[PDB]
């Protein structure tokens, strides 16, 4: 791995700061780019940095020190649309393809003002026999653990009700196993003691 | 100023040829192919300028063909397709060459399979909002499950009163394997659409979860009893209720 990036991933509150670091183990690669890639799209250059010092592009600031081959990207006032995979890419002096680092996955999360964690059961609209469990309205730093070969649990997902200025987290769980129920769906997760479990 | 690529998805079996098409920025002179493995590591394959392949990486198999005929797309052709060729291939172009910003296309997702007989479209179920959620929050979350599909080439969208909506929606970034053990596992994918409770309660409101599945074409032969798993849409619907 010629181009080494850290950290592997990073969570950033909306409005917050983030620092990504990059190095090359090869002094020949001294011309660096930062690229961003959203899910289902191609990479898009944010900025290049070819000389020692700081460069600014909007809320983004790149820094290079060639002597030590340290490169970084600093994000200010993080927006939800900044959630993306961030690549450090470099090229040698002397046209070549870019060499990319493994990337840093950045997630910008909402601050949940009035958390109301709950697990609900929803029934299938065509058949009342089948259902899923919706863990929702928990705090953004709650971690939802994957889990039994026949129990399925999605990662937490942030939806944005734009006109209401309202965002909320959720995860979904389902299974055909006889002992599965919403009461125990998310047991392998650490969830608030006050989680609302209705029926 | 955007590079285009078609097709967005390609399923093919081993030992075939596939053609990846790229439409670079109009005045660019340098064209690139890259491939991305497992949604992260990005690797240079080959570039093209002055009407000829120039640089190649160790990952570029010379058996591949790279062309850009006058007035036609920049192409990469993979032959014979192998399982290890599965990846998202991205084209890029630049004006001034090496040190210039490289503009990347949206990518082509290539899945090479041992055979096409396992291709299977999703079953889609829509789960209606919980009365307790409505009582507790004055909000109503609909959940959609797409299950049992293979390979994992799908896009999910939500439609309210015949109009596509994005506000209030979040769909898993990636499908999950139903049987992690298997290399041939089918996939599931979930999404939510959250609306104010009074909107879900209105019986004049129509909600539809829709899964666009990429599958076989008419050019693919099908001899098995179950329906030919062609490219198709599978949806689930419901009307609001008090």
């Amino acid at each position: 791995q010629k181009v080494q990036q850290s950290p592997e991933s990073l969570s950033v509150p909306e409005g917050g700061m983030a620092s990504l670091n990059c190095t090359s183990s090869d002094r020949n690669f001294q011309y660096f780019w930062w690229y961003r890639q959203h899910s289902g799209e191609g990479p898009k250059a944010l900025m290049s940095i070819f000389s020692d010092g700081d460069k600014k592009e909007g809320r983004f600031t790149a820094h290079l020190n060639k002597a030590s081959l340290h490169v970084s990207l600093h994000i200010r006032d993080s927006q939800p649309s900044d959630s993306a995979l961030y690549f450090c890419a470099a090229s040698e002096q002397n046209a070549q393809g870019l060499t990319f680092g493994l990337g840093t996955r950045v997630s910008v999360f909402p601050y949940i003002q009035n958390p109301d964690p709950a697990v609900y059961q929803l029934r299938d609209s065509k058949s009342s026999d089948k259902s899923v469990c919706l863990f929702t309205d928990f705090d953004s730093q709650t971690n939802v653990s994957q889990s039994d070969s026949d129990v399925y649990i999605t990662d937490k997902c942030v939806l944005d009700m734009r006109s209401m200025d309202f965002k909320s987290n959720s995860a979904v769980a389902w299974s055909n196993k006889s002992d599965f129920a919403c009461a125990n769906a998310f047991n392998n997760s650490i969830i608030p003691e006050d989680t609302f479990f209705p029926s | 100023p955007k590079v285009l690529q078609i097709p967005s998805h390609q399923i093919i079996d081993m030992g075939q040829m596939v053609t990846l098409n790229c439409d670079p920025v109009s005045n660019h002179l340098y064209f690139y192919w890259y491939k991305q493995i497992l949604g992260q590591q990005m690797e240079f394959l080959v570039n093209f300028y002055n009407g000829k392949v120039m640089e190649k990486s160790k990952l570029f198999k010379d058996q591949f063909s790279v062309e850009r005929p006058d007035g036609s797309y920049f192409t990469l052709k993979i032959q014979p397709t192998a399982l290890e060729d599965s990846a998202v291939y991205f084209c890029a172009s630049s004006f001034w060459g090496a040190y210039a910003e490289q503009f990347f296309g949206p990518g082509t997702r290539l899945t090479v399979l041992e055979d096409l007989r396992n291709v299977t479209p999703p079953k889609v179920s829509l789960f209606e909002p919980s009365k307790a959620e409505i009582s507790h929050t004055q909000k109503a979350t609909l959940v959609c499950l797409a299950t049992g599909f293979y390979p994992d080439h799908v896009e999910l969208s939500w439609w309210v009163n015949g109009k596509e909506v994005h506000s209030g929606v979040c769909t898993d970034p990636q499908p999950l394997k139903e049987q992690p053990a298997l290399n041939d596992s089918r996939y599931s994918l979930s999404s939510r659409l959250r609306v104010s409770a009074t909107f879900w309660q209105n019986p004049r409101n129509h909600f539809r979860c829709q899964v666009q599945f990429y599958g076989l074409s008419e050019n693919d032969e099908w001899t098995q009893d179950r329906a030919k798993p062609v490219t198709q849409i599978v949806s689930a619907e419901a009307w609001g209720r008090a």
